[PDB]
């Protein structure tokens, strides 16, 4: 998960500058919250 | 008892300036919300997360025609991202608040009709107050340059928090603005048109990001007075008060080695596209890191992964000089570091293969981004 | 060793439809990709996920300029949202695939040549074959107003895997389009152009949210086929195979109670917006109920919470019938049911307190929105 | 927590039918994920 926790971060930190557009880091972030979500009812 | 009938598409674009500051992570109850304060012919908007602070006097006529009409003057604190999402959905073009004993608000636009719980002014914290010397009068056009060339390379984390600032050093008609996380560099010079006074303030980060949105893109001056502690802002009817951070910020200055092996004249839509796309293969690992290999008229933009493959792109770099060099950076501190440049053809310049390379627009000596390198050991 | 080279402005419109089947959370690592297959006159790019499976035949030509010259036939697995990710960003308006043995494609596009690490297609699954008899023409208006108008209500829970679906009930040249939740019902009734048979089918609620999307709007038809397990969606130069639910759909004709009480006119755009405001207050909550009270000529949709404090809008129905009527609903089941309405003026009817209430609109008497009551016990 | 999730879900299905603009659901899926960090570097 920390793999993808870095890819998020990573994709965030290229957003927060406008290097990428709002809908697929929105769907990427729903992504995320699918894998915490999963990583919160496996714990 | 407050009660003022503002117009509703003037106060939402004059309340979403002050909702930036109001952060919804402050330990009091009373900072996360808007103080609205009615005066007898103009209303204030003071808020606050205890490290910024805008206070923005919407004045009862706006370039002739009419916003406010202030029927009882008073000040409530509103709860701050709600009454904000409430401004934005109302109906009419008039918003009448109107504010009774224990401080519940009826937001009346047309039909609808909230009824918020505002929380007593009272106990909302004093504004900071600035002394009104240490006067420096840049324009909106030129300070949202400074801010969009240099405060990209701030720090975001706060072990070291001064590198998480935009250093302002003032000495003799002469503005450095830079910025640095230890990766990054972007020194903006600038000349004033005045004399000031030695100053070496350091600007916070989510200081200035969130003074360049407040800004719109108008003729108008910032006359930004310093204190000891605080910075304000004052940009044509709207404060900003920011607290400036502690500490001796680290130079910089032996940072900038020379010699340059070689010297590219490269484009910027091409060479920041390219590495848009030479990063997508790393990125999706996690890190994003580009091999560079310069060639005769080529900048030879690789990349590679397990299990996905190659990308490799062309790019023409107009203007070549010295030999060929393979540097390993960063793509993020590429794509920020060109999308900083006005201009459309950049002038990069590598120091070797182990050392930071600039990149600096040609025809402008004033503002030169560095990269330091992250190639490897 | 498959080779073309297809506009990239068409093969992303046409590869953004086939990305919608791939669902990255599929067991089998090979139905997370696109298989590209280039034949000698066309390329289809069938996308699954063993519920759903798109396949998209790009010919030669399409409206009379040239797309695809395949130079080799063949096939290829690339990775699925990756691939979509590399065709968006690159810069030339071709696109040039070039698969070699090991199945490692160079996607070569001006300057830009990638080169990824497609899968073997001889390891992908076979489409679904579905039978070309029992053949219903829609038109794409028509079914992109049953999608709206029926596919906004159906189940989110797999706890019951058949209200997760949209029945399709035809019988005697009607098409009677249900979708429950056991809190909404979305009856849309429609008459075909033709004979067809007794068809009892569910169709899944997000094998038709994404069909929504890969159809633009024209004037062309989708032929669907029927079969005993799966459907076929043949839009213009597009199939999309999406699997039947099993099991018996719920008899939904027991939730329509007669002998109205009060009978609602009300405009669409107003009470649509009114249930936006009025649950603003009651979904910061978590829960979104809109306690709503009919009057003579005004409809007083009401909420209120602790600590935040009371709102109360008054929306003007243009004809009410009986008498006033305090019923207490969902606000998300009202503002969906009121976005599928294409008409500007629904005719709300209420029966009683604590019954379901009909929200169709005037003039149209086949579509029935119903609302089941959340209201308190 | 479940306060908080419950209030993002409730904005999410409020999206996923375009009653809600995506700016709005993408600082407070920001938010929540914030939110889901803290509560996994508590635990």
């Amino acid at each position: 998960l920390s793999y993808y926790r870095g890819g998020h971060k990573d994709l965030e930190s290229m957003f927060e500058l406008a290097l990428e557009y709002i809908e697929k880091l929105e769907e990427e972030d729903e992504q995320q919250v699918t894998d915490y979500e999963n990583a919160m009812e496996e714990e | 008892m407050m009660e003022f009938t503002i117009k509703r598409d003037y106060f939402i674009t004059q309340l979403n300036d002050t909702l930036k500051a109001i952060s919804p992570r402050t330990t009091l109850p009373i900072l996360t919300g808007i103080k609205i304060d009615a005066k007898e012919h103009e209303v204030i908007l003071t808020g606050s997360d205890s490290e910024i602070s805008i206070e923005i006097t919407i004045p009862k006529t706006v370039d002739g025609e009419d916003i406010v009409n202030i029927s009882e003057t008073g000040s409530v604190v509103l709860p701050g991202r709600f009454f904000v999402d409430i401004i934005k959905k109302l109906p009419g073009k008039d918003v009448k608040l109107s504010t009774n004993e224990q401080f519940q608000t009826l937001i009346t636009s047309g039909h609808s009709e909230f009824n918020l719980s505002g929380l007593d002014p009272d106990q909302y914290p004093l504004l900071p107050q600035v002394s009104r010397d240490d006067a420096i009068q840049l324009s909106v056009k030129v300070l949202k340059n400074v801010i969009a060339q240099t405060n990209f390379a701030v720090s975001t984390s706060e072990t070291r928090p001064v590198l998480t600032g935009v250093n302002w050093l003032i000495q003799e008609n002469e503005l450095i603005c830079t910025a640095t996380d230890s990766h990054r560099l972007a020194v903006r010079k600038l000349q004033l048109e005045d004399v000031s006074e030695n100053k070496n303030v350091i600007i916070p980060g989510k200081a200035l990001a969130e003074l360049n949105k407040i800004m719109s893109d108008n003729e108008e001056d910032i006359d930004i007075f310093f204190a000891s502690n605080q910075v304000l802002f004052k940009v044509g009817n709207v404060n900003f008060i920011s607290r400036l951070l502690e500490g001796h910020y680290p130079d910089t200055t032996r940072l900038f080695p020379e010699n340059y092996e070689i010297k590219l004249s490269i484009d910027n839509g091409e060479f920041y596209h390219a590495i848009d796309r030479a990063s997508l293969l790393a990125r999706e690992g996690g890190n994003n890191v580009i091999k560079l290999s310069t060639g005769d008229d080529v900048v030879e933009l690789s990349s590679t992964s397990p299990e996905i493959g190659t990308v490799k792109e062309e790019v023409d770099a107009n203007d070549v000089e010295g030999g060929s060099l393979k540097i390993s950076f960063n793509s993020k501190y590429m794509m920020d570091a060109l999308k900083a440049i006005d201009n459309d053809e950049v002038e990069v310049e590598f120091f070797g293969t182990m050392k930071p390379f600039i990149l600096k627009p040609k025809g402008d000596d004033s503002v030169t981004q560095l990269i330091l390198p992250i190639r490897t050991y």
